């Protein structure tokens, strides 16, 4: 019910198919957040 | 400019930088930018820096020699490790939001 765009229309078809699994993806915000930071001279980013 | 008899950091007002200009000449070199801060911070030794404030803390010991000093010593440490270059706070280029 946030803003991952990839994971609303698959949770929507998920639930058309009575599917009941989660993907989670990652929000869009923390990519704002991120963009943000990095629009500072501020290094960022995310390891493995 | 060691020649002349100016430190290294001294604060020279703009009557009193052209007097000095015209009197040691083109030797004390100055700006009055971040350019001035820029070559300032590149060009020193973190490690000479940090062994000398690690031996001062050790041979002077004192309510005010004991602070003032140690954050400085872990500020350099923090520095070095990091391997942050002290120019890049400097910046130079602008980035920009989408």
């Amino acid at each position: 019910k946030s803003d991952d765009v990839n994971g609303r229309t698959k949770m929507y078809k998920n639930i058309v198919d009575g599917n009941h699994q989660m993907e989670p993806g990652m929000p869009e915000s923390f990519n704002v957040l991120l963009k943000e930071i990095r629009s500072l001279g501020i290094n960022i980013e995310l390891e493995d | 400019g060691g020649m002349t008899n100016l430190e290294r950091q001294q604060i020279l007002t703009e009557e009193q930088y052209l007097d000095a200009l015209e009197e040691f000449g083109d030797e004390f070199d100055a700006k009055m930018g971040a350019e001035a801060i820029q070559a300032l911070l590149k060009s020193m030794d973190l490690e000479q820096e940090c062994e000398q404030l690690r031996e001062e803390l050790n041979e002077t010991n004192s309510e005010t020699k004991r602070k003032k000093l140690t954050k400085r010593i872990k500020l350099l440490e923090a520095f070095v490790q990091s391997g942050n270059k002290p120019e890049w706070m400097i910046l130079t280029v602008l980035p920009v939001l989408p």
